[PDB]
């Protein structure tokens, strides 16, 4: 239903680093 | 005789007056006003002076001024005024009152291009007609 | 990651962003502050859309009442 | 050079002239104009 | 009336004033490239 820009906070390292992803929320995801 | 032709081109004017005769006045009087209209049709064709208040009216409407907090406390003051529920007239009287804020940015530009304009055509009135 | 975070900018995007976890189904951590911001906000993103076709309607609307009285006007004056 | 030879040239009378076409045409539209100020006149005074 | 056979009489009477120069003119600009008959063009030189 709702996408925008949100940031995790810690982050391991097969990730990456500090970061503001684009989340995609749904009602089951 | 070359370097003379202008000046037989100039003394053709000067061949006949004897001033003061209504025909030369006329006719003189009349050619000036239609090389007026001539740069009045070559102003344009003034032309980025006028066209950066064309382009320049949407930063003014964009300037100002989406703030603030205190209109969704004032719109729920508008509810303690009248209660449940929040009718559209309060929409209405909000966005009339942010054109209300950019009805003063039109009438400025409007006083922009005239401004523009009020020097241009005069510009051609001290340098063509020095009578 | 000691622990799973998530950052919202500010907080009524906190707020936004658990009102939609807690429609999606996220549990909790009819009613008092919601949805006055719901409310409040919807109202206010069609004040933007509605301010922004305004603002590109009455800009393509003032060349012509420039137009229309003044130049060509001026225009018909400086022929007649 | 037209304006300077049209003008150089006599005379101003018969140079444009009637054409009784356009006078004719100006004196119905001053007695049709007198005809209709009549006719709002009358209705003004009638709705009065 | 009394301006259109005006107005055309001056305007005939220019162009037949402008017929002269201008078949003059078109004579001498073909006349003009009579004279030299250069080898010095863009072209492919001889030999």
């Amino acid at each position: 239903i709702r996408k925008g820009w949100l940031t995790i906070n810690n982050i391991g390292i097969m990730k990456g680093g500090s970061k503001e992803y684009w989340f995609v929320l749904t009602a089951e995801n | 005789q070359s370097q003379l032709l202008s000046i037989e081109k100039e003394v053709e004017e000067y061949k006949n007056f004897r001033p003061d005769d209504p025909a030369r006045k006329t006719k003189a009087l009349l050619q000036m006003v239609q090389q007026f209209a001539v740069d009045f049709e070559k102003r344009i064709e003034g032309a980025r002076i006028n066209r950066i208040f064309h382009e320049r009216f949407p930063f003014e409407l964009v300037k100002m001024e989406f703030d603030e907090k205190e209109l969704r406390r004032e719109i729920s003051y508008a509810i303690k005024n009248i209660g449940l529920f929040t009718p559209d007239m309060a929409f209405e009287t909000i966005v009339k009152k942010q054109v209300k804020k950019i009805r003063e940015p039109c009438l400025k530009c409007v006083d922009m291009v005239i401004s523009e304009l009020i020097s241009t055509v005069r510009q051609c009135t001290k340098k063509l007609q020095q009578y | 990651y000691r622990q799973l975070e998530l950052a919202c900018e500010t907080q009524e995007e906190v707020d936004s962003w658990k009102a939609s976890f807690l429609r999606a189904g996220v549990y909790p951590e009819h009613s008092m502050d919601p949805q006055l911001e719901r409310q409040v906000e919807t109202i206010r993103n069609l004040v933007d859309s509605y301010m922004a076709i305004v603002n590109k309607t009455v800009r393509d609307l003032m060349p012509k009442t420039i137009m229309h009285l003044m130049i060509n006007n001026t225009k018909e004056f400086i022929f007649s | 050079e037209l304006l300077a030879n049209l003008y150089s040239c006599g005379d101003q009378n018969t140079l444009m002239e009637e054409s009784a076409e356009q006078a004719q045409r100006r004196d119905e539209m001053l007695r049709m104009y007198h005809a209709l100020k009549e006719a709002l006149s009358i209705i003004g005074d009638i709705n009065t | 009336p009394r301006l259109r056979e005006e107005m055309e009489r001056i305007v005939t009477t220019h162009i037949r004033e402008r017929e002269g120069r201008t078949k003059e003119q078109v004579m001498l600009l073909i006349d003009i490239e009579l004279a030299y008959m250069n080898t010095n063009h863009e072209d492919f030189i001889g030999f």
